[PDB]
RNA sequence: ACAUAGCGUGAGGAAGGCAGACCCAGGGAACUGAAACAUCUAAGUACCUGGAGGAAGAGAAAGAAAAAUCGAUUUCCUGAGU
RNA sequence: GGAUCCUGAGUACGGCGGAACACGUGAAAUUCCGUCGGAAUCCGGGAGGACCAUCUCCCAAGGCUAAAUACUCCCUAGUGA
RNA sequence: ACAAGUAGUUAGAGCCCGUUAAUGGGUGAUAGCGUGCCUUUUGUAGAAUGAACCGGCGAGUUACGAUUUGUUGCAAGGUUAAGCGGAAAAAGCGGAGCCGUAGCGAAAGCGAGUCUGAAUAGGGCGCAUAAGUAACAGGUCGUAGACCCGAAACCAGGUGAUC
RNA sequence: GGGUAGCGGAGAAAUUCCAAUCGAACUUGGAGAUAGCUGGUUCUCUCCGAAAUAGCUUUAGGGCUAGCCUCGAGGUAAAGA
RNA sequence: AUACUCGGGAGUCAGACUGCGAGUGAUAAGAUCCGUAGUCGAAAGGGAAACAGCCCAGACCACCAGUUAAGGUCCCCAAAUA
RNA sequence: GGUUCGUGGUAGGAGAGCGUUCUAAGGGCGGUGAAGUCAGACCGGAAGGACUGGUGGAGCGCUUAGAAGUGAGAAUGCC
RNA sequence: AUAGGCCCAGGCGACUGUUUAGCAAAAACACAGGUCUCUGCAAAACCGUAAGGUGACGUAUAGGGGCUGACGCCUGCCCGG
RNA sequence: GUCCUAAGGUAGCGAAAUUCCUUGUCGGGUAAGUUCCGACCCGCACGAAAGGCGCAACGAUCUGGGCACUGUCUCAACGAGAGACUCGGUGAAAUUAUAGUACCUGUGAAGAUGCAGGUUACCCGCGACAGGACGGAAAGACCCCGUGGAGCUUUACUGCAAC
RNA sequence: UGGGAUACUACCCUGGCUGUAUGACCAUUCUAACCCGCCACGCUUAGCGCGUGGGGAGACAGUGUCAGGUGGGCAGUUUGACUGGGGCGGUCGCCUCCUAAAGAGUAACGGAGGCGCCCAAAGGUUCCCUCAGAAUGGAUGGAAAUCAUUCGCAGAGUGUAAAGGCACAAGGGAGCUUGACUGCGAGACUGACAAGUCGAGCAGGGACGAAAGUCGGGCUUAGUGAUCCGGUGGUUCCGCAUGG
């Protein structure tokens, strides 16, 4: 049978042109009194999946 | 699985939604229009016969990428601002079917 | 009743005297001014010394008791 | 009391079996997976019961759509691991 | 032709409780079961994923229907890197 | 038949043979050296495990997906699926579909750019630095019992009070 | 000669007995249950050749990423020693 | 004479002793826990009687050749009764 | 074809091979004795391969390719 | 040949009985007796989805349940939980 | 006096099937008594139907003392039968890596038939004995571990019957 | 007489309470559903059942659906790890120091302490300043309060542990303020990842300052917790035929 996509991941990662995965940052709901405005500006941007993580998860989101 | 450390996908938030009405256009860069003979009327039907676009998803959009030499009459569902200018700059007319 | 300690904070020199650095390079991590911001060097909010311009790092005596780090293009 | 029940006679019919398969229905687990586990999974599976038929079920739109149209159902490929 | 008449009622649907729908009650359309309530009926009714309006497509609550599909206790003739 | 032996090995007389004819075969006084095999372990001759012996049988497979390398065909293209046809053929037909040829954005959208932003700024991802696709083969992964053997248990339908 | 049957019987009560089985009989099936555990895994030579660590972990004799091995390919103020 | 980058494939996450530097302990342990180097692990050979972890030293194969290392040279036992 | 530096090794990575059953094509052997089996002092770097003779009494190699129920000494393995 | 050894004193259990088939026979269980409590009869209690049953072809001097355990002398205080 | 409580243990009994200290102390019994009997009460931690304290009869019950009696013993002797042993017949089993299978001191995974250095020792059996082969038997029941079971409990969580 | 007036008055209104539209709500009675483990008769040689007639009961009971409560009677499960064996005890995240062997890092159920905040100024800026203690003299006034002089590198202070800093102060006054800004960010540190840290400079628009300039909280380093799910505000996004 066909491999199944990991749906949790398909709702969180996006594949870039070069074939990398782009993601959002964690600490970005609530508890915003506890984070600095600089932290907030940084956490608001997207990020790439690290090489180590990518090795672990790439089959989960092929397709 | 990470042996019980919370996996990466659960450390990070879900984002966005999918549009039920998402339109995706078949893209035609100018370069491939040079294929055609000068003073020719390029339609979608002519763009699928020749074999330049097989499936015309939501329509045919012309994009600038490359440079056009011939003086054509191109009809497509959409044009990039640059594409329109370039088709005209050569000495052609764009129509939006 | 003991058994506690904080994470080590990796303080100290991050670039060598005579090494070429790019603007923004952290030169020294420190609590307070063990070393002072010299020429073309800034002191960050946590006392981190960073190069303000590209150039070569030079650790220098200020006068008798104190020490500064400068970046010369 | 009329009569009904009941009782008798005569016709028809049923009963049981199974191909340890396939089909439709009633009833319906747990181990297991979730690195525990309760929602969830296993699975409407195994199993039991009934009904069958050579197949069953479905089926001639109070349907699919919205390229402007298609024209009962079923099965395969695809859509799509969307 | 359209004076009149007919076109499936405890039905459709709704509340409550479940189930089936890929869809775990969810914003939950669609389909079924129990229970209670309960229409319209051609100037009518249903659907288009809550719902209303418009438009479009349909006419439920009756029934039948071959073939393309599944399987092999069997029979005949054959086959097998 | 004065010897202390993981049983051989190296040196080696003596005796007995005579070959796929080789700086050969059998035996072995005596001398040196020498704690089986496997598993599991920091470490086993192990006083840890397993095997009486011999024989047979006895453990990474296949299907469908993913990915990567190799090969071949074609190449900005590549390829057909079910099916028809047929010999459980080979072609031919079948372009529906799939991947690639454009990306960026949650999305509307815009497009060699796009998103963010008041910005003609900076920055992210892209382009400028085109090769893919079909098939087969190797490696690895996923779903399947998924390298083999092994529980105690759990559930379902039956069978038992001749003890 | 009979009755009570396993989500059950029976017990002057011991967890006692229900066919040499009982803190829940036997048998067949689900079923090749599951086993981060133990054992086992079969021909040869050539080249290279570790680790027994960090971090996180209902984690500690398991796992994951990193470190250390290997094979292939790339690229140059050669960056290594 | 390697580094680095990108891909394919791993195994490992029980370590041991010795020397040196520390803690814990009693300035005990073949103890325990770090740091640092080595050997073992995965290393046969020589020495230390025997003796993974010490001293010397790395086995591609053959030779009834030679020179050395630690350690030795009266006999067991090769070499000085130097 | 030389030169230089190499060639201890567990887990493990990489490579080249041996042998087994079956298929195809080619080419062979075999009642003047096939396979199997027994023996031997032969050959190859290994897995392995021949030759000769006994037994045996009818099938079997080789070459190139292909496919696998493809190799056992350990499982308190099963018979 | 076959046929009680006896006595003194203490603990526990009144007694005859019963029990861990196959390591325990006892001081354990039971027991007559005590007490509490439920039950007005389609009784309560119990088995069963139900029907149907047991209770009982009984009827509070009866029936079910808990505790105590012959007999003798007795059985105190606390109703806040 | 005083604090607290719902209330603070009455009768009886008490070093006990209950007493840690403990062989408590005293008495008795004995030449000598951690047991036993009688007292005492500082009851670690008795106590009135999970009954208190007595109690004739009863017991393959437990405990202490005495008489009878004796191979229980001082301390062993002799005799009988069965087996053992020899011969004739028949003929298993557990176990088993191969074995030409000494001792001492050492060494070593820290307890050696098998390693070192010594010391002993002709070859093959039969009757006997069990010190060793960490002998055989049984994948330790103790102990720990496993995100293993199972039975049991409850004011653990979530449920379900029943009412 | 009082801030409120008395009567007429009309919107009303408060305590008592009658007619009239409802309504359930009790409470009793009734009989015809339903029930009878009552009697008589029949089916019928029947202690079942059904029927017929009496009696009893009765809108209850029983039964269906829905709801709350009780609920180890029964069920499925959970009930952590580290640990000089396990249990008991202690511990679990973060900050500072020693261990730590003069970079960084570095273990132990090793040695010591802190944190889970606070501050509208204890933030920003401009200007001005200097502390502890002692000696001597002096009303209440004491060893020690507030004056004065002298000496005083810091023996003080720095919201709060400790370490590193700080007297051009980072310590102490005062004036004006809200940069405790919005968009960002070359480049670096740290790092398995998730995260964490620093940052010149650019743009917008400001505060203070004559200007130079400084300012994206606080001398620095603790004061925190992911995802999923919910709530609230905004929104040139989507809106399942179309408008919503
Ligand atoms: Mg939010
Ligand atoms: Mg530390
Ligand atoms: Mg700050
Ligand atoms: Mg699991
Ligand atoms: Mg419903
Ligand atoms: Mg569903
Ligand atoms: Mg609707
Ligand atoms: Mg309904
Ligand atoms: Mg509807
Ligand atoms: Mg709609
Ligand atoms: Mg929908
Ligand atoms: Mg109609
Ligand atoms: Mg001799
Ligand atoms: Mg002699
Ligand atoms: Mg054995
Ligand atoms: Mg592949
Ligand atoms: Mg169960
Ligand atoms: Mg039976
Ligand atoms: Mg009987
Ligand atoms: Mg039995
Ligand atoms: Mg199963
Ligand atoms: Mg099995
Ligand atoms: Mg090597
Ligand atoms: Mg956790
Ligand atoms: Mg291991
Ligand atoms: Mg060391
Ligand atoms: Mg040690
Ligand atoms: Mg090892
Ligand atoms: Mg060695
Ligand atoms: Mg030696
Ligand atoms: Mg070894
Ligand atoms: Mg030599
Ligand atoms: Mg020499
Ligand atoms: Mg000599
Ligand atoms: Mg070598
Ligand atoms: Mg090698
Ligand atoms: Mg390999
Ligand atoms: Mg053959
Ligand atoms: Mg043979
Ligand atoms: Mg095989
Ligand atoms: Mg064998
Ligand atoms: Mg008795
Ligand atoms: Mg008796
Ligand atoms: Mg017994
Ligand atoms: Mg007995
Ligand atoms: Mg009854
Ligand atoms: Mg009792
Ligand atoms: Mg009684
Ligand atoms: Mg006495
Ligand atoms: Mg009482
Ligand atoms: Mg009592
Ligand atoms: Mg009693
Ligand atoms: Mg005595
Ligand atoms: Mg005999
Ligand atoms: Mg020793
Ligand atoms: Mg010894
Ligand atoms: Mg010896
Ligand atoms: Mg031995
Ligand atoms: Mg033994
Ligand atoms: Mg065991
Ligand atoms: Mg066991
Ligand atoms: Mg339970
Ligand atoms: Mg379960
Ligand atoms: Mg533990
Ligand atoms: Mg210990
Ligand atoms: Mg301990
Ligand atoms: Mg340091
Ligand atoms: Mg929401
Ligand atoms: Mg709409």
């Amino acid at each position: 049978p066909k491999m199944k996509t990991h749906r949790g991941s398909a709702k969180r990662f996006k594949r870039t042109g070069s074939g990398k995965l782009k993601r959002r940052h964690g600490f970005t709901s609530h508890m915003f009194a506890n984070k600095s405005q600089k932290q907030k500006r940084k956490l608001r941007k997207s990020a790439m999946v690290s090489a180590g993580d990518f090795k672990r998860i790439r089959q989960m989101v092929a397709k | 699985f990470e042996g019980g450390q919370l996996p990466l996908f659960r450390r990070i938030p879900k984002r966005g939604f999918t549009n039920i009405n998402r339109k995706e256009f078949a893209i035609v860069n100018l370069d491939v229009l040079n294929r055609f003979e000068d003073g020719t009327e390029v339609t979608p039907e002519l763009l699928v016969e020749t074999g330049i676009i097989r499936n015309e998803k939501s329509g045919i959009k012309i994009l600038s990428n490359g440079n056009i030499e011939k003086k054509l009459t191109v009809k497509a569902n959409k044009f990039s601002a640059a594409a329109k200018e370039a088709i005209e700059a050569a000495g052609g007319k764009t129509e939006v079917i | 009743s003991n058994g506690r300690d904080s994470e080590s904070k990796r303080l100290g020199a991050k670039r060598a005297d005579g090494q070429f650095v790019t603007g923004g390079s952290i030169l020294y991590r420190q609590r307070g001014t063990k070393i002072y911001p010299g020429t073309n060097v800034g002191r960050g909010g946590d006392d981190t010394l960073f190069a303000k311009t590209d150039g070569v790092v030079r650790f220098e005596r200020m006068g008798r008791d104190k020490k500064k780090v400068s970046v010369y293009p």
